[PDB]
RNA sequence: GGGCACCACCAGGAGUGGAGCCUGCGGCUUAAUUUGACUCAACACGGGGAAACUCACCAGGUCCAGACACAAUAAGGAUUGACAGAUUGAGAGCUCUUUCUUGAUUUUGUGGGUGGUGGUGCAUGGCCGUUCUUAGUUGGUGGAGUGAUUUGUCUGCUUAAUUGCGAUAACGAACGAGACCUUAACCUACUAAAUAGGGUUGCUGGCACUUGCCGGUUGACUCUUCUUAGAGGGACUAUCGGUUUCAAGCCGAUGGAAGUUUGAGGCAAUAACAGGUCUGUGAUGCCCUUAGACGUUCUGGGCCGCACGCGCGCUACACUGACGGAGCCAGCGAGUACAACCUUGGCCGAGAGGUCUGGGUAAUCUUGUGAAACUCCGUCGUGCUGGGGAUAGAGCAUUGUAAUUAUUGCUCUUCAACGAGGAAUUCCUAGUAAGCGCAAGUCAUCAGCUUGCGUUGAUUACGUCCCUGCCCUUUGUACACACCGC
């Protein structure tokens, strides 16, 4: 009766990459099963967090450095689909590590 | 109990303590870590930061 | 290290000069009471004014009077 | 140590309610979270408790952590009045 | 004797050392100008660009944060508080003037802790640096020795490499190197997108005025080359030629995005050093200290002082320039809701900077960060000149509680030294060197520093042991705390 499409973006942010990919795949599969209009898994530029730190505590000896870094992986799945469907999706397909998140408002 | 036991320590080296040691020395305040650099190094792997290149 | 300076004069926290069953208040008859000095206007009765040469205060509100009595 | 006793009592009550206490390692802080008293005072109280058994303390990451032993609990009860079959976190409230 | 390396030298470049100025470190000075560290492996290091904080130093003051145990007061107060002015640097009750509060917390002792950017890194942990990113290290058999040990682990030739080929009482192995990983390069081949870019077309601006050219609009429709970033491939020294016991390999052409280990790193053995750090650390032994502290905390300074040494650095000695206009292109990034982040766009101001407004928690907004050095046309022409910009004086701004011992910016003014730097010595082999700016880091405010980034982009080798260091081998050794030896 409703069939009210709010236009819903699923964000998918993570560090672990393979896991994220798997999650995305799962989501896609779910969508296919439910048979909806959606834009495919858009992948955004991998933001890298860099922390340069002198390896030493005491600053004595040669001046050596360690670039410790964090990889951020950010994906978007845009669903032209209802509210109920979105809710259902949210309910099923949750894995550890990946930050599942929904915008909901076009 | 005494009245004057506080200079205004809103900002600067004195305000910004670290989470672990509570030091004002080599304080990584980037990305809201607030960690003395040594401490960060010791834990960096657990906090998601890995050496690659 | 460097040696300590030594002027000489030390100052200690005063012991307070404690006193109880103080000579404030009185009774003449027996039945009724006769208050000496006065009680606080700001707070309720039970607390009593400090009396000096045209200068008053009270301790429950640390020290907050001005008018004479 | 120099505590207005009411505050101390309040703190004790709070502890009892909890079955636990988490403080900062932050002296000069004007008022604690939850309790309407100075954090420093609370910390001092906790220390005192520890010194006469009762509480178990951890100082990790600028956060003091506190849990009550059986004896400690008993002491707290005595301080309060409350007799038996009471709060802390020694057992669940109902189903959680 | 034989190796290796632009932390060695050649062949060259850029230099530094001279000049001024920044900043480190001495020396002196000073209440105190806190401390750690001195060949490489101390000296723009302590992420150490100190205005207070930081901070450890000095002059001064404040505070207990003296846990707990046990007694002396135990309310005829234990001790807690305390406006008023003198007091006090001082709306520090710091107290002596005071005579009101405070109710057993305490407090007065005695056991007992606690804190200390106090000490000792030659008492330790962990981490780091260095021998060494060099090529080194080990054990299982078996052989040689009574034995410590040795051989394997090596004449030679290769290799960046104890890398391999070979020769062989040694055989097969492990670690280290390699492989590995990350990134930097290729994909008109896949999967993808109004948070990335285009094509047609709508409306629409201007042109020439024929159909055509540039545009502007998230109006439609469709695409994935560039974009990103998932999955894969792709290089293996490939094909050919020589050269080399026709081996390991090396040298040259061809193709190929890539033929220097494809480039760059990340990790990186055994054994160590009395290397550094007890001033990252509720990592810590012991000593010291331990309630007028060497604890803390306020306040004012100081790390920045100057006859003078060296060490990183910047700015220049101009004509390959300077100054004006004009042209006008990057990549790493980073960036706030409990705060005050980046901050376009509009108005004010010669500027700095103010204001209103937004957009952004971020491929969306700042941001195409239209960065500089560059390129074009003009003004000065080789004169301590318009090169050079120091010291200076003043005002205008901003950050903060506080700017004098200019924080920084801007405006005018002052125009010093220095015509390419002696003995010495650093760095370097390709998108490197050098130049040029950006960038975050620290950050309330300050970049001459730093980790990165891209832009412009060469000269000369592509070798050798002459020097320097290091490595092995053979030698000699009265050394073994090992030449700072005996
Ligand atoms: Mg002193
Ligand atoms: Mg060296
Ligand atoms: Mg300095
Ligand atoms: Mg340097
Ligand atoms: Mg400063
Ligand atoms: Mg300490
Ligand atoms: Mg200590
Ligand atoms: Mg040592
Ligand atoms: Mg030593
Ligand atoms: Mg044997
Ligand atoms: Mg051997
Ligand atoms: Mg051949
Ligand atoms: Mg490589
Ligand atoms: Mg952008
Ligand atoms: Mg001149
Ligand atoms: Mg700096
Ligand atoms: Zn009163």
């Amino acid at each position: 009766q409703e069939v009210v499409i709010h236009k819903i973006r699923i964000n998918l942010t993570s560090t672990k990459v393979k896991q994220l990919e798997n999650v995305s795949a799962n989501i896609i599969k779910n969508a296919e099963t439910f048979k909806l209009v959606k834009k495919g898994p858009v992948r955004l530029p991998t933001k890298v967090l860099k922390i340069s730190t002198r390896k030493t505590p005491n600053g004595e000896g040669s001046k050596t450095w360690d670039t410790y870094e964090m990889r951020i992986h950010k994906r978007y799945i845009d669903l032209e689909a209802p509210a109920h469907i979105v809710k259902r999706i949210t309910q099923i397909t949750i894995e550890p590590g990946v930050d599942v998140e929904v915008i909901i408002a076009a | 109990e005494n009245v004057w036991y506080s200079h205004p320590r809103k900002f600067g080296k004195g305000s910004r303590q670290c989470r672990i040691s509570g030091s004002h020395s080599g304080l990584i305040r980037k990305y809201g870590l607030n960690i003395d650099r040594q401490s960060f190094r010791e834990k960096a792997n657990d906090i998601g930061f890995y050496k690659y290149r | 290290k460097k040696v300590y300076t030594t002027p000489k004069k030390i100052r200690h926290k005063h012991k307070k000069v404690k006193l109880a069953v103080l000579n404030y208040y009185k009774v003449d008859d027996e039945g009724k009471v006769a208050k000496l000095r006065k009680e606080c206007p700001n707070c309720g009765p039970g607390i009593f004014l400090a009396n000096h040469g045209d200068r008053f205060y009270c301790g429950k509100c640390h020290s907050t009077f001005a008018t004479q009595k | 140590m120099l505590i207005p006793k009411e505050d101390r009592k309040k703190i004790y009550q709070h502890l009892f309610q909890e079955g636990v206490l988490v403080a900062k390692k932050d002296f000069n802080q004007p008022k604690h979270e939850e309790i309407d008293t100075k954090n420093l005072f609370v910390i001092k109280a906790l220390q005192s408790l520890t010194s006469k058994g009762f509480v178990k303390t951890q100082f990790s990451w600028q956060y003091y952590y506190y849990t009550l032993t059986e004896e400690g609990v008993v002491y707290l009860r005595e301080y309060l009045n409350l007799p038996e079959h009471i709060f802390p976190a020694t057992y669940l409230a109902g189903q959680s």
